[PDB]
């Protein structure tokens, strides 16, 4: 180093002034860099590339016994092994003829995987409609002619984790500079591959084990491996070039920003656990480290790692999870699917993989902690194995002799295990061998990480600050991003009436060189993308186009076009008559923007203006929301107004040239914006407000209890002679349900009646009548099935039913066309009107938790009918001595509102009853109330019986854990028998008594099955005999009484409650802790 | 594609014309021939055939040829521009010094010299007085900056933009040199108010209302604010002031530059139907259109070699005027703009013949056609019947530009919209209606009393709280803190009267609402406020005023303070009067304007609201 | 910090599985980068841009006698 490295001071001491260099700096060890390369390149030459079929370059995870099967990730690992080599080699010019052999051997490896990727081309049309296990892409395939070995009935082939991975590798060999993409075909292929992947979000996955879940009953789940490897690679392809330098503008892949924020939105809630039935899983490791490098956070990713490592953390290496029996000694040989209760037995001798020593010391030299990388090379020297030749060897696994598993589950750790089949010489492990190759080489400094990693996948903290779709220009922590707004008028004279109050708006016809687009035409131009004849493509399927898709700005043939959002159309249902209604969607249209937008550059959105949403007394929220948005600020999110051709100059526009590659003879035509001209009749040119009042008041006198065998000239004549139009509104529906839709009235067909009639009653809003017409109509909003899939993404189940009656539950998500038919067909029974606000409230629901997910915090399930009457019970006590006046016409607005008043956290004042009425519909519970359920279990045994339903204690116990999701379900299900919302409180506050109590007091335990009917009984008799004792009150049934009661301070609920599990605790046996030093006691 | 070959094909003529002289380093062409001057108006004409070369290329992005191209041209406009701004801003002091005491010898220097930026004319050995060149530099400098274009880089030339805006503002009573810089007909060292001088100020102004400089990325400290009394005031002027050219010239052919494509200055679209049709009958001819009546420029008599012509043109310059093919440009931009297509083709088909070929048959205008000497007698006997020749600059960049663009935006190749994003296209719109709001406040407590009596509902001055009322005085002398900078010794836009348009404007300072009681009820100022019915009467005139034109965005507030001086002898009731005006104005009718009594709340949530940045701390 | 964060132990201490984020972090003292920037923008602005000829924007070496 410095100072050392001159030593000329030849006279004494002294300033010297010549030339030192560095090639005269004191070397390591005299080892050139070739020998070690060289020795490298044989341990690779003789145990990976040793093994690897000519025919399709695909490596075979067995080396002997002749097996054909060939696994996709193995090959991909040793393809990317390969690939590292190669790098290392890249650093010396005379190579003698060797980085061109690795480069080729990992090109072959891509190539035979995408041959027989691409074999199947019909299984990925069918897996772009409908992705099942049945209609999905094999995962093994043959390793000598590349053809299907395993049926559906054997391995289900459900792996999408392994065509994230092979896209991601492709992405970073293509950035790296390699040749492996040939033809435009392929390009196609990839294209619908990405289309295929962009939709994992749904469909369950047998994860990397293939096993499926920890029961190992062949049932699938999802997994947070799975999604995070496919966002990762949805991240690494976005704009990418697949043709590498020598590229043009036809050779670019395209994804969508929504289906991203999906795949996101799903991984952050669930990326502390694994999935539902796994609390902590090995496979993990890979979604946040070399490969993925997808959570983006920090923070939990260190809870996550920390994790892993106090749970699985072993001395051979690292268990795949808890409870697991692969290759064990108890493990039985002859049956495919495990039982029941079976699995318990796995504890304590589950097998430990020493590859992820290996993962943590990549992980460590990526972050650039070497104590973490000598602590686990020191860690992987003793348990590693040598051939003849001396060439290391990573076993597979390592298991517990037979004869000692009683020991090992005893003490765990202190007995010794065996290596696997593959630990030593004849046997080997393709893809341990891999890796160790690939972590040897980075701990050697033989390969910087940013030769592995040209996308730059892995950021440091400090960098996190300009990524596309990752980060924003702020960075992770801030979020004050301006939306630009421009506003758009439908003609001249809307514009002149809007300049004529103080607002500035542009018409369509003064853009002419920007034309304006709706969703229709972007869809079918994307629709467009992915043709190819000579396989068989579909492209890009039928689809909505997001709030995130619509804020780009596309040019087409050499056109600009720019979207407006799919708030501003409508087409069948009444929603958006409300002017209210759309401000408030447009207010949550900008909130979701500003909050899930990490691209470059501020996002444009188009305000459209119509003379239909203007008219009446509906002129001032639209003129004050105007006002708003012109100020600077709406809704809390900053805004900027100006010229849409000044905002459209300097901005980043997307590029779709796919339409001139296409072949077709005529170019599809597409339908612009175009400005509506002024009437010739009435001229009205935008005229004042004028309220007016040109309405009446009555309530209908006819109800389908009595009009109903009513013969048919009666109901004729009196539909004829009426004028009510909720009254013309039933008839006409009876009419349909009785006499037919196809009968001539007096006024034509019946459907055109009922349409004329809503369409009047909805003009003039008469809400009563618009749901009658729509509840009789059988109307369906296309804005239902995206609600529920973000329902069922944040986790929490739905289910669809009246209140006190037969209810449907959504445990995946569904086609339209069913819930649909779920929704329309189990509601008969009662008026077709519960459907109609079934529907509006899973809209306000849905979007709400999209905007606050906060205010559903504690709730696992949401039931629309027990919000019903929650919202029924609020009016009636609103009301006071005056009755309500009905709950289905005060308009949506009014019902948004009420739901949110309903929803608040706290709603102190009134008496306990309607605060335990409303906690009951809602269905709340206290944070870890299913902790406190599994420990009461854990300490009660023969199980709980509630309201007829029993929960056993050994199934639950042997399968399931503490923090399983699934015993939350269980508990949930077993609880949701309760019918009284009063009764399901009490319940709630008996369990949470009986938790405290049972904590406190250790000793005590149930001698037999516990009944809460019994305790609640005796409870009310109890409160029953104090107040008639106090207040000389003879006894009544029914508990209206009980409920009032607050549950502290003078005798209040609480008291009785635990002095009756007390009394049925000292009831039985008492165990004495001989580690107290309590005696006497 | 054909669109692409011709659209190289423009860009090789333009090169080969305009752009050969671009002069770089500075960036200002010379005025062709052997000059080595450059003309601001000459300039700024010139650099449109490039400005519109350039957006039309724009279009047909996502080519690296392309985008080159469009780039390079954008640059080149703004260099120009950039150079223009300078020689500009060489003359802060004559500006600052004009802006009091308007006077010929005080404003900038018209011609100004090539490269290195210096002045090549004293104050005196020509005329430096010309309003429509700035003008109509502010008006494009604003339709490029509205487009896009980045010009202003520096809050410095916000406040130099902003002074040379308020000494411009001075155009409807001044006296110019005109566009010809000669005055009237006979030069004789004297200069007289123009049409289009005060058409393209008023243009100007209007065109710079609230724009931002800085483009979207710009703040509230980037804005210019002008008055709406001088835009009214011009337009009023030219509305009274165009029977003909000016006071002395009965027809001038620069009259086209005010009722056509350039800066749209004009309403009534009857009277530019007659103005373009007298323009037609006094001066088409076989070779473009003259002048005006009795013009000496360039004619085979009167001593070419001299100046200050004398008295004696009784028929020498008469029936033998020179004609300028620019006009006829003029005419095929303006048909080609709002709805005309037969006109454009016959125009062009006039122009074709002639144009005269250059090297490498390139098109070239000439810069006018005179009478030969010998044919001079046959001319006064029989106009139009001789054959000219072409003389002058023969490639002149005005008319050669202005062809070019005509040509362009007949081709279809651009649109109207785009040389105008801020849309002067429907300036003849004519306006349907206007409401007036008016509000009725009361001094003190014994007035709101005796409104109250008499069936009137008012508030006091005081329960506004969020509302202050104060005279415009006060305004006035806010505004004469606008655009002030010590650093260049700006001394802001100078003190003066204010109007009735801008006081109905809300005004926000520091946060808070300002209204301000209309000028005309200052009895200290005057003592014609102390008569009733003058008062109610020249209220009544006021009220027509401003239901008139309001040109402005947004709705009116007019607010009337009830004074002690109006009441009556006892002191008891108010005067019969106001009495009668405010039951008309209850009526919502008075004089010719409709009024909607109300609260000044209720008016504060529609009506035009201006924010002062310049008075935040 | 890690483990700081989480503080989430309601009932002795156990295992938490919940996302933690890292805009809860603690965070350090009360200033944010708009005060700093408006500070330093206006240390810039009385300091070296008033020292800027708007003819040429040449900054002159000498601040006084007009130099
Ligand atoms: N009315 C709407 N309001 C808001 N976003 C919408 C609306 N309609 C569609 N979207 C967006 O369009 C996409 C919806 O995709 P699509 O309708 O194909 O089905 P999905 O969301 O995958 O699920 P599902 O199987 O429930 O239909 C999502 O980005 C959703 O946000």
């Amino acid at each position: 180093w410095k100072v050392l490295e001159r030593r000329a001071r030849t006279k004494r001491s002294g300033s010297v002034y010549e030339p030192l260099k560095s090639i005269n700096l004191p070397r390591p060890d005299n080892e050139t860099l070739w020998d070690k390369l060289d020795h490298y390149y044989r341990i690779v030459k003789s145990t990976l590339l040793l093994y690897q079929s000519p025919t399709t370059g695909l490596f075979p995870t067995k080396t002997c016994g002749g097996d054909q099967k060939a696994k996709i990730q193995d090959s991909l690992y040793c393809a990317a092994g390969a690939w590292a080599l190669a790098l290392a080699y890249r650093r010396i010019d005379d190579d003698k003829g060797r980085t061109h052999e690795l480069e080729h051997s990992a090109i072959k490896c891509m190539r035979g995987i995408l041959y027989c990727y691409m074999r199947q081309a019909d299984k990925v049309q069918q897996f772009k409609q409908d992705p099942r296990p049945t209609t999905c892409l094999h995962s093994v395939f043959n390793v000598h002619t590349g053809d299907e070995l395993l049926s559906y009935e054997e391995y289900g082939h459900l792996q999408i984790n392994a065509v994230s991975l092979y896209l991601l590798y492709l992405v970073e060999m293509i950035s790296s500079g390699l040749q492996i993409i040939y033809n435009t075909d392929e390009v196609s292929f990839i294209q619908n591959l990405v289309f295929c992947v962009e939709r994992v979000y749904r469909v369950p996955d047998f994860g990397v084990w293939e096993r499926g879940s920890k029961y190992n009953n062949g049932s699938t789940e999802l997994h947070s491996s799975s999604v995070g490897l496919a966002k990762a690679a949805l991240e690494a392809i976005n704009g990418f070039n697949l043709f590498g330098n020598q590229g043009c503008s036809w050779s670019v892949i395209f994804v969508d920003l929504d289906a991203h924020n999906r795949n996101r939105q799903t991984l952050c809630s669930l990326l502390p656990r694994e999935s539902r039935s796994h609390n902590t899983d090995a496979a993990l490791l890979p979604c946040i480290s070399y490969p993925a490098f997808a959570l983006d956070d920090e923070v939990l990713f260190s809870q996550t790692l920390d994790k892993v490592v106090r749970k699985l953390k072993g001395k051979y290496g690292f268990k795949r999870f808890l409870r697991d029996g692969y290759r064990t000694s108890l493990e039985d040989p002859n049956r495919c699917y495990y039982k029941p209760a079976e699995i318990k037995l796995f504890d304590g001798i589950e097998c430990e993989f020493p590859i992820f020593f290996l993962y943590m010391m990549i992980d460590g030299v990526f972050r650039g902690n070497p104590k973490q990388v000598q602590e686990y090379q020191d860690l992987l020297t003793p348990v590693l194995h040598h051939t003849t030749e001396g060439y290391p060897v990573v076993p597979k696994y390592y298991y517990v002799p037979a004869d000692f598993v009683e020991y090992e589950k005893n003490n765990p750790g202190s007995q010794k295990r065996f290596p696997s089949n593959c630990g030593r010489d004849g046997k080997l492990f393709l893809w341990g061998q891999a890796l160790y190759i690939i972590a040897k080489l980075l701990a050697d400094e033989l390969i910087s990480p940013k030769d592995i990693d040209p996308v730059q996948r892995y950021v440091p903290l400090k960098d996190q600050r300009n990524v596309s779709m990752r980060f924003s220009n702020q960075g992770p922590l801030e979020n004050d991003l301006v939306v630009h707004v421009a506003l758009i008028a439908e003609s001249q004279r809307l514009q002149v009436f809007l300049n004529t109050y103080g607002i500035q708006t542009q018409t369509p016809q003064q853009v002419e060189p920007i034309q304006i687009w709706p969703q229709q035409e972007l869809v079918k131009a994307y629709l467009q993308l992915g043709i190819n004849e000579k396989l068989g493509l579909s492209g890009r399927p039928d689809r909505p186009i997001g709030c995130l898709g619509t804020s780009k700005i596309y040019r087409i043939l050499g056109k600009t076009v720019v979207c407006y959002p799919i708030i501003f159309d409508l087409s069948d249902f009444y929603m958006s008559q409300d002017v209210f209604l759309l401000i408030d969607d447009i207010k949550n249209a900008l909130q979701f923007i500003k909050q899930y937008w990490k691209m470059h550059g501020r996002p444009l959105f188009l305000v459209l203006i119509r003379e239909d949403n203007i008219r009446g007394s509906r002129f001032n929220p639209i003129l004050d929301m105007l006002a708003a948005l012109k100020k600077g600020i709406i809704g809390g999110v900053k805004v900027h107004v100006d010229r849409l051709q000044t905002l459209i100059s300097g901005a980043v526009v997307e590029q779709l040239d796919f339409l001139r590659i296409s072949d077709t003879e005529e170019l599809p035509e597409f339908k612009s914006f175009e400005e509506l001209e002024p009437p010739k009749h009435s001229k009205v040119k935008r005229q004042s407000s004028t309220p007016s009042a040109p309405e009446l008041g009555q309530q209908p006198d006819v109800n389908i209890s009595e009009w109903k065998d009513k013969p048919t000239h009666e109901i004729l004549q009196k539909l004829n002679d009426c004028s009510c139009l909720a009254s013309q509104a039933i008839l006409l529906g009876i009419l349909l349900k009785r006499e037919g839709p196809n009968f001539i009235t007096k006024e034509g067909t019946v459907s055109d009646h009922i349409e004329r009639v809503y369409r009047r009653a909805g003009s003039q809003k008469l809400w009563l009548a618009v749901r009658y017409g729509a509840a009789f109509t059988q109307k369906f909003s296309s804005s239902i099935a995206p609600h529920i899939t973000t329902f069922l993404v944040h986790g929490k189940q739905v289910t669809l039913g009246a209140f006190g009656h037969e209810e449907e539950v959504i445990s995946n998500p569904l086609s339209p066309r069913v819930i649909q038919n779920i929704i329309y067909y189990k509601c008969n029974t009662h008026d077709e009107r519960e459907a109609v606000i079934q529907q509006e409230l899973v809209i306000h629901i849905g979007w709400i938790i999209s905007n606050n997910p906060e205010l559903f915090s504690g709730m696992l399930k949401i039931r629309i009918g027990w919000i019903i009457h929650a919202m029924e019970y609020e009016l009636q006590i609103r009301g006071g001595d005056k009755p309500a006046l009905d709950l289905y016409q005060l308009s949506p607005s009014e019902v948004k509102q009420l739901l949110l008043d309903i929803l608040q956290p706290q709603q102190n004042g009134r008496c306990w009853l309607n605060r335990r009425q409303i906690d009951g519909s809602l269905n709340r519970t206290p944070t870890g109330f299913y902790d406190r359920v599994w420990q009461i279990l854990e300490r009660t045994p023969n199980g709980i019986i509630v309201a007829g339903k029993h929960l056993p204690q050994q199934p639950t116990l042997s399968d399931m854990t503490m923090y399983e999701m699934n015993f939350s379900l269980l508990v949930e299900d077993t609880l949701g028998n309760i019918d009284q919302p009063q009764y399901r409180q009490i319940v709630v506050e008996l369990l949470m008594v009986v938790s405290i109590v049972l904590e406190r007091n250790p000793e005590l335990e149930f001698q037999d099955k516990v009944d809460l009917d019994r305790l609640v009984k005796e409870a009310f008799n109890e409160f029953q005999k104090d107040q008639s004792r106090l207040k000389e009150i003879e006894k009544q049934d029914d508990m209206t009484s009980f409920y009032n009661t607050p549950p502290l301070g003078k005798r209040g609920t609480c008291s009785y409650l635990t002095k009756a599990v007390m009394n049925l605790l000292l009831e039985g046996e008492v165990k004495p802790n001989n580690d107290d030093p309590c005696l006497i006691s | 594609s054909n669109s692409g070959v011709r659209l190289d094909g423009y860009a090789r003529l333009v090169q080969q014309t305009i752009l050969c002289h671009q002069n770089p380093v500075t960036g200002l062409l010379p005025a062709s021939y052997d000059q080595k001057d450059a003309w601001v108006r000459d300039n700024v004409y010139s650099i449109l055939a490039v400005w519109g070369l350039g957006l039309a290329y724009r279009k047909n992005a996502d080519r690296d040829e392309d985008k080159a191209k469009a780039y390079e041209l954008e640059q080149s406009v703004v260099k120009l521009m950039r150079g223009l701004l300078h020689c500009m801003i060489r003359q802060v002091d004559k500006v600052e010094s004009f802006k009091y005491s308007q006077s010929t010898k005080d404003s900038l220097h018209a011609k100004y010299n090539t490269k290195t930026c210096a002045t090549v004319v004293g104050d005196d050995q020509w005329g430096h007085l010309q309003l429509d060149a700035t003008s109509v530099y502010l008006l494009f400098l604003a339709q490029m900056t509205a487009s896009g274009l980045h010009i202003i880089h520096s809050l410095d030339e916000v406040n130099f933009i902003q002074n040379l805006v308020f000494y411009i503002e001075a155009a409807y009573k001044t006296a110019d040199f005109g566009i010809w810089e000669r005055g009237d007909k006979t030069n004789q060292g004297i200069s007289e108010l123009n049409a289009s001088s005060v058409g393209m100020a008023k243009a100007a102004l209007e065109a710079l209302d609230e724009l931002d400089l800085f483009g979207v990325k710009g703040g509230p400290q980037s804005v210019i604010h002008v008055l709406a009394d001088e835009v009214q005031h011009c337009q009023s002027i030219l509305n009274s002031l165009l029977p003909r050219a000016s006071t002395s010239k009965e027809v001038d052919a620069s009259l086209l530059s005010v009722v056509s494509f350039p800066a749209f200055a004009v309403e009534d679209s009857q009277l530019v139907e007659l103005t373009k049709q007298e323009i037609i009958t006094k001066l088409q001819g076989r070779y473009g259109c003259c002048r005006f009546l009795r013009d000496g420029y360039k004619t085979p008599k009167e001593d070419p070699n001299r100046l200050y012509y004398e008295p004696a043109e009784l028929k020498l310059f008469e029936n033998i005027e020179c004609e300028w093919p620019l006009f006829w440009t003029y005419f095929i931009l303006d048909g080609v703009f709002s709805g005309n297509a037969e006109q454009v083709q016959e125009y062009k088909e006039a122009l074709e013949a002639v144009l005269i070929k250059g090297k490498n048959g390139v098109p070239l205008l000439p810069e006018l056609y005179s009478v030969p000497p010998d044919r001079v007698d046959e001319e006064y006997q029989n106009p139009h019947t001789v054959d000219r020749v072409p003389m002058g600059k023969l490639p002149h960049m005005w008319g050669q530009s202005l062809y070019i663009l005509g040509s362009l935006m007949a081709e279809g190749f651009l649109a109207p919209g785009e040389i105008d994003p801020l849309n002067r296209r429907f300036s003849t719109v004519p306006k349907p209606d206007v409401v007036v709001q008016v509000s009725i406040l009361a001094e003190t407590e014994e007035i709101k009393t005796i409104l109250k009596d008499k069936g009137i509902y008012v508030e006091t001055i005081a329960e506004v709280y969020p509302i202050r009322v104060q005279p415009a005085r006060i305004l006035s002398h806010i505004y004469s803190s606008l655009g002030c900078n010590n650093r260049m010794k700006l001394s802001g836009r100078p003190y003066r009267h204010m109007g009735v348009l801008g006081t109905s404007k809300l005004y926000d300072i520091r946060k808070t609402i300002f209204t301000f009681t209309p000028q005309f009820i200052d009895q200290q100022q005057f003592y014609l406020a102390l008569d009733n019915k003058m008062i109610v009467e020249m209220l009544r005139t006021d009220l027509s005023y401003l239901c008139s034109r309001w040109r402005m965005t947004g709705q009116p507030t007019i607010t009337f303070p009830i004074s002690h001086s109006m009441l009556d002898e006892d002191g008891t009731s108010l005067n019969s009067s106001i009495l009668a005006a405010l039951r008309k104005m209850q009526d919502g009718y008075f004089g010719g304007a409709r009024v909607q009594t109300g609260k000044l709340s209720e008016f504060l949530t529609t009506s035009c609201c201006t924010h002062l940045s310049f008075m935040d701390p």
